[PDB]
């Protein structure tokens, strides 16, 4: 079950 | 920019026996970047239909991949794995040993 | 199946490589449970979908794939942009190629409950940012990575990722371990044999062989009169055999005639017993 939170550097 | 050279092991999946179907694997590991050229050689000619595991890495972030084909070893036929990388001046060829 | 902890592990591994002038960067993602790969995604692949790589994961509905395929693709867009953000932090050009990798996952105990969590990034093979083992703080190696560390402390990212790690992450891992019981909870003990190659009439290499075992965690050790010959033993990395198992050998250089004073010892989870092997 993959991660669902995606953020930028 | 980190650059490691690949460790290279070439070997049969099952204990080799002349005339019997087997798999010939070639396992590169411990190398950065992910660009790598791997061929499996039967008496000096590249085996056309090789397949490879999907790109993965260890904890230290070094990539590892496996290359394999179905093959039937014999008394006289030589097999080998050839690797080329950014960190190699020339392609490095490792012969397959049954006893290893 | 961490023999020390009782623990199992889910991990996802993500690699993105930039291709100056050859199209957008390539994204490869793989998911593992312990030592079994079960899922893969290739941005350059035609399917453009999250694909099965283990037989027990095919037992899954459409909403699973539509949703995993959604997240992994969301990931590819997000690390593509981070390749530019990171390129701008280190003041480097668009001419050269660069590799950005990610890893994330969680561990379950013998309890079946959350034990450990991971969320880590690496630029050009060099650790960039990482969630500390307590899951409440970050580690940044470069000064450049510290820009992200404060932006992510000010966006409260650590608490939500801990929600994924104490949440979906453990729930997915428990469900996979039940669905693939016959694979993931089943120990394959190693087949053990050993070989003699004379290097001279003076010396001799004695090699101990373990084939077809799972999990990949194994210990091989040599003993002279029952003392560990760690010095003169040669150990190879554990390697994959292609059938889901692994192989590993240990070889020592022995004075000719004293082969019986040398003992090989195999400690693996699939044995009710550490093995002892003599040349005999």
């Amino acid at each position: 079950n993959y991660n669902y939170l995606y953020r930028l550097f | 920019m980190i650059q490691r050279t690949p460790k290279i092991q070439v070997y049969s999946r099952h204990p080799a026996e002349n005339g019997k179907s087997n798999f010939l694997n070639c396992y590169v590991s411990g190398f950065h970047p992910s660009d790598i050229e791997v061929d499996l050689l039967k008496n000096g000619e590249r085996i056309e239909k090789v397949e490879h595991s999907d790109l993965s890495f260890s904890k230290d972030w070094s990539f590892y991949l496996l290359y394999y084909t179905e093959f039937t070893p014999t008394e006289k036929d030589e097999y080998a794995c050839r690797v080329n990388h950014v960190t190699l001046s020339q392609p490095k060829i490792v012969k397959w040993d049954r006893d290893m | 199946m961490n023999s020390v902890d009782g623990s199992h592990s889910m991990r996802y591994f993500s690699t993105s490589v930039s291709r100056p002038g050859r199209g957008e960067p390539r994204f490869i993602a793989v998911g593992y449970v312990d030592d079994t790969q079960f899922v893969r995604f290739d941005s350059d692949a035609a399917s453009q979908r999250m694909e099965p790589r283990a037989p027990w994961i095919e037992q899954e509905g459409p909403e699973y794939w539509d949703e995993e395929t959604g997240k992994v693709k969301a990931h590819s867009q997000t690390d593509r942009e981070n390749l530019r953000i990171a390129l701008r932090y280190y003041n480097q050009s668009e001419a050269g190629s660069h590799t950005l990798q990610m890893m994330f996952g969680c561990d379950v105990g013998s309890d079946g409950r959350f034990l450990r969590g991971y969320h880590q990034y690496a630029y050009d093979g060099k650790d960039y940012i990482a969630l500390k083992e307590d899951l409440r703080s970050w580690t940044a190696a470069d000064m450049a990575a510290q820009i992200t560390k404060r932006k992510w402390e000010a966006a409260h990212v650590a608490e939500q990722q801990r929600a994924y790690l104490e949440g979906t992450c453990v729930d997915g891992l428990r469900r996979y371990l039940e669905n693939g019981k016959e694979t993931l909870q089943r120990t394959d003990p190693p087949k053990t044999h050993m070989t003699h190659h004379p290097i001279s009439d003076h010396e001799a290499t004695l090699r101990c062989w373990a084939l077809g075992f799972y999990p990949a965690e194994i210990t091989l050790t040599w003993q002279r009169d029952g003392e560990d010959q760690t010095q003169d033993t040669e150990l190879v990395e554990t390697r994959p055999a292609g059938d889901g198992t692994f192989q590993k050998w240990a070889a020592v250089v022995v004075p000719s005639g004293e082969e019986q004073r040398y003992t090989c010892h195999v400690q693996h989870e699939g044995l009710p017993k550490p093995l002892t092997l003599r040349w005999e």
